[PDB]
DNA sequence: CGGGAAAATCTCTAGCA
DNA sequence: ACTGCTAGAGATTTTCCCG
DNA sequence: CGGGAAAATCTCTAGCA
DNA sequence: ACTGCTAGAGATTTTCCCG
């Protein structure tokens, strides 16, 4: 392939072939093409086709603000059960995010918040109230909208629902508050079967009763697990398995090469 | 549920044991089918 | 299955209610709903109290979850029917409120109130809110100075009596305690939504005379027959709507 | 249900509550909450979700003009094969659109154009070009691009090329013709390992072959199959079966009741 | 339920019939006539 | 501010059981140790 | 503390907790947490 | 590349840290 | 019949409007 | 009566080549 | 074990940024 | 060091109910 890749490279930087015009015309194994490809910088124009995962941990919520007959709406969403919290405010000011934020942590427990980078949820007041609530801040990457899609594909689905019932009330708060109301608790669906509302009193309450439910296991059993190694903490055992925190670890083992003591 | 950790939780998802990190898991008790049965 | 001979027997001598005939002998909650509801010897969540406290030249308007002690709260402009009706529509749209108790002042009986709660289907009702009130302003004396605006100072006391003040039998937060009543009523709700369900049939086991139906089991079908409760395979048994 | 349903209808009328909502509060069957949803005309707010498929018949083509650099670039795709014809032109204007249209009707065989409902397009020197031709005209759903998805695909593409290319060339009309070159010779891919080219040419001379190979078959073979019917004109037969045109119907019988004459 | 709906039903209360009508001409879903029989104390079936 | 209606709410309770339980029993000295009993362990609820 | 006496510090100049909060929150002696209070202006123990 | 998670990626651009989402990003 | 690597097929995205 | 598609990046499965 | 209908699960899209 | 999601419409598969 000597000859022919000193061709094939030439050509490229004239045409920028892709590597299956490069191993058609220069008869080169498709591993060859590709390194050619691959070490062209102006060929470099595709990122990788996969999607993250936002975090949902029960106590995180997103932020951001949307616009609806030229006023301000201020919607968060708690990522784990779709429950919304949303009021018009006045101006898209750093004071008015600081409020609505306090306003929230004092009815639900928030351990983190979501945004993107615009100038109110970066301002100085905001990271003052977070402060004092105990509220981590997560600021998205920037330009990046599906890093809040959760509270970007509610935004959609309040708007929809403030446009059906838009004319049942005069000034758009109202109409904004009947939105919330419907979103929470008269539309059911997801994974339980639930309405929002409930199904954000059942993470809570979830959340409460298995930490006690745990703690008070581990306070009672204690036992010593070796593996394999050195003193595993057990977690579980069951159904020929067992489960341990090795060193921070934890790993799925049979029962079998394992004892406890 | 298995085993609820601060960042992690265990489960068995029809005999087959996994650990799935805390922030991909969405743990209910879910009342309907409870209160079915 | 083989428990509700048990469960009757503990309810007769301990008349024990049917979350824990339940939990201790493996039965369906509608099984021991129906053992606790076979005996006469044996025989919240939604309230919440309004009101319109006056610190320094401002209205906070005040609402208590009666049953927890979960207090929302907030600086108002003007104690009129209008930022009421609003406050109570923030409310039912954020926890389900049923009924409110308010003292007869002019905000509360306004008609913008009133058809905020007709839209909202709650019901209004024309000792408990002094005493919050006195904890709420005591709050808002400790953090006043935390803050320039006393909205702020407000929505500070109000996360401070939420979930910073431990207390009651178990130790929790009326945080805490407005989810466990919430979480309590939508098991009362659901289980209340399978027995109007099922309560609409009619079974034939063995043909014996029409019995009330009461599960549906996999491998089994528990009915009621005779104020006596007895379970046969599905096969023998006939279920239909009537 | 009689009772559940004058209530979920009022409820209804305030909420808008989606079919589960009204099955779980008011414990009715799916299918009655269901119809409560559909007959609402408010709550009528989402298209069915699928996507259609754009002819790629032999002959068809799809025009568009793109923006570059202040430049209009009127470029045009073979549906079947990806080859692709672009020209810098002056103006958006009919005239332009109708002095391209014919040039590429007297270099390939063009049977019918599909475009969207721009002013160039639509105008009457366009049509009288397309008359004198014999070209068909398809335009395109208003605020539909997906109906020329080939062509804003292959603008991409196009803009995608001439972006790698664009510092081996002093202006732009001349950027357009190498991306043009790059794009039918020099990338490979798609159905046949081809570039756009190779594979126009095989598209148009494997039409031109069959038509004729098949045109003989008929003219030779004669025959006339019934089945199940009337005396339907025969097409294919084999492996156990025959395939027949039956009142300008096509249809795959097996080959037992059906009987070749 | 809607107006075809309870113009079968009154003219359930009018003929005393409640499957052989509605199920068919009105193109009621089987399940609400079901229920319809069931709470009809005049349908026996 | 827990206790302090909180009294008068679990004398209501216990009331509430003595309710119930005076059926089994003709002499009050009796029933009221039962309702303690029962208040003591058969209700089991709270936090967990 | 394992500089929790800092950490209860903070905590009770914004939300001015009590000492049996402080002492279970902080994994404080009754003692400190006593005296984080009584140190505070705005209190009483 | 600094560091790689999943759906983010941390980059040196000529001692310029940025952070970019995964898809749009290309890893050689 | 068994691995192991190389090739072919599959999943999924941006960007065009 | 008209209609999303294409090309690349990485993951997964299949096939081929020496045993 | 067999259909048939009713329920549950799956595929896929717009629209939010 | 951070990250697309949600709800509805229609298609497909599973389950349940009388045999
Ligand atoms: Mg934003
Ligand atoms: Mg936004
Ligand atoms: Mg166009
Ligand atoms: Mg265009």
């Amino acid at each position: 392939f000597l000859d022919g890749i000193d061709k094939a490279q030439e050509e490229h930087e004239k045409y920028h072939s892709n590597w299956r015009a490069m191993a058609s015309d220069f008869n080169l194994p498709p591993v060859v093409a590709k390194e050619i490809v691959a070490s062209c910088d102006k060929c470099q124009l595709k990122g990788e086709a996969m999607h993250g995962q936002v975090d949902c941990s029960p106590g995180i919520w997103q932020l951001d603000c949307t616009h609806l007959e030229g006023k301000v709406i201020l919607v968060a969403v708690h990522v784990a059960s779709g429950y919304i919290e949303a009021e018009v405010i006045p101006a898209e000011t750093g004071q008015e995010t600081a409020y609505f934020l306090l306003k929230l942590a004092g009815r639900w427990p928030v351990k983190t918040v979501h945004t993107d980078n615009g100038s109110n949820f970066t301002s100085t007041t905001v990271k003052a109230a977070c402060w004092w609530a105990g509220i981590k801040q997560e600021f998205g990457i920037p330009y990046n909208p599906q890093s809040q899609g959760v509270i970007e594909s509610m935004n959609k689905e309040l708007k929809k629902i403030i446009g059906q019932v838009r004319d049942q009330a005069e000034h758009l708060k109202t109409a904004v508050q009947m939105a919330v109301f419907i979103h929470n608790f008269k539309r059911k669906g997801g994974i339980g079967g639930y309405s929002a509302g409930e199904r954000i009193v059942d993470i809570i309450a979830t959340d409460i009763q298995t930490k006690e439910l745990q703690k008070q296991i581990t306070k009672i059993q204690n036992f010593r697990v070796y593996y394999r190694k050195g003193p595993a903490k057990l977690l579980w055992k069951g159904e020929g398995a067992v489960v341990i925190q090795d060193n921070s670890d934890i790993k799925v083992v049979p029962r079998r090469k394992a004892k406890i003591i | 549920l298995l085993w609820k950790g601060e960042g992690a939780v265990v489960i068995q998802d029809n005999s087959d044991i996994k650990v799935v990190p805390r922030r991909k898991a969405k743990i209910i008790r879910d009342y309907g089918k409870q209160m079915a049965g």
